[PDB]
């Protein structure tokens, strides 16, 4: 057990071990709050987020223990991992305060395209390093369910992490968008598919006010859904809406994306195709032609198998409290 | 892909 020392930043307690200096808040709200931090074992700056209100109700204290569940799986180079979890708690009696420590992630993918033009170069290996962690993700029977540029963190060498797992609307796939079906896997296929676009031409592809508005959008871009779709559309009432619609053909992308790498303009074909069970996945995208120069099916590996049996046990708060707690205890940092 | 600025 390390030395914690204590202190008051913007009227919220922050217990923390000796190793993390120089504390800054730089966010808040009602899943916690987040300092940066200089992590003084590794010299690297860190983010600290303490949990808020962690174990306040039985949903509160099940979604700590997801949380921290899915952080202590993903161990993969383009995946936000736990550098370390903690308490100031000697037990589980005093265990109140969660806090859970991560890269510093000093770009997110709006930040970056705010001060340069990304080559074609770079949305390649931007695209590539997303679907490579989204394959990692992906074998586990993990979903991501809200990628967006502000969930994706870029350093100065191109390098990415998807970060903060579940105008996000705009990056959403329109099955789970108006809750037509059970969310597939590629529902983060889809948003690839919206952020790839967005990368290539400088503006968003579906940027809708409402629900109906980017529906419209989506629908003239990738046409109405055929009875094959439509079959699989459990509401009565989201299968008589589509079919009250005006039926729009499938366009051209290539007539929408003209002068953009047309590999680049094939791989959107094949991740914005409204079935999602037609949508490539993140395994096939990586073999596809636009990621040539980097594809290594040697360097694309997948997780452990994930158990989320737990998602369907039904506990007391103290249960899922000292579920945590035995997560906190038997967590194991990454090497150095 | 060498190298980004930061905003």
């Amino acid at each position: 057990r390390p030395t914690f020392y204590r202190q008051e930043l913007n009227k919220t307690i922050w217990e923390v071990p000796e190793r993390y200096q120089n504390l800054s808040p730089v966010g808040s709200g009602a899943y916690g709050s987040v300092c940066a931090a200089f992590d003084t074992k590794t010299g690297h700056r860190v983010a600290v987020k303490k949990l808020s209100r962690p174990f306040q109700s039985i949903i509160h204290a099940k979604r700590t223990y997801r949380e921290l569940r899915l952080l202590k799986h993903m161990k993969h180079e383009n995946v936000i991992g736990l550098l370390d979890v903690f308490t100031p708690a000697r037990s589980l009696e005093e265990f109140n305060d969660v806090y859970l420590v991560t890269h510093l992630m000093g770009a997110d993918l709006n930040n970056i395209v705010k001060c340069q033009k990304l080559t074609d170069d770079h949305v390649q290996f931007l695209i590539y390093q997303i679907l490579r962690g989204l394959k990692y993700i992906h074998s586990a029977d993990i979903i991501h369910r809200d990628l967006k540029p502000s969930n994706l963190a870029v350093n100065e060498d191109c390098e990415l992490k998807i970060l903060d797992f579940g105008a996000t609307r705009w990056y959403r796939a329109p099955e789970i968008m108006l809750n037509w079906m059970h969310y597939n896997q590629t529902v983060d296929i889809w948003s690839v598919g919206c952020i790839m676009a967005e990368l290539l031409t400088g503006r968003t592809l579906f940027p809708g006010t409402d629900h109906i508005d980017q529906l419209k959008l989506i629908l003239r871009l990738v046409g109405t859904p055929g009875a094959e779709l439509l079959k699989k559309i459990s509401s009565e009432s989201a299968r008589n809406y589509i079919q009250s619609l005006a039926q729009m053909p499938k366009m051209n992308f290539a007539n929408v994306f003209i002068g953009a790498n047309p590999l680049a303009v094939d791989l959107l074909e094949k991740m914005l195709v409204l079935d999602s069970d037609k949508r490539i996945t993140a395994a096939q995208a990586l073999a596809h032609a636009y990621f040539a120069q980097y594809h290594d099916p040697d360097d694309e590996p997948v997780a452990d198998p994930y158990d989320q049996s737990f998602e369907s046990r039904d506990l007391l708060i103290d249960e899922w409290k000292s579920l945590t707690y035995d997560e906190v205890i038997s967590f194991v940092p990454p090497p150095l | 892909e060498m190298t980004l600025k930061f905003g």
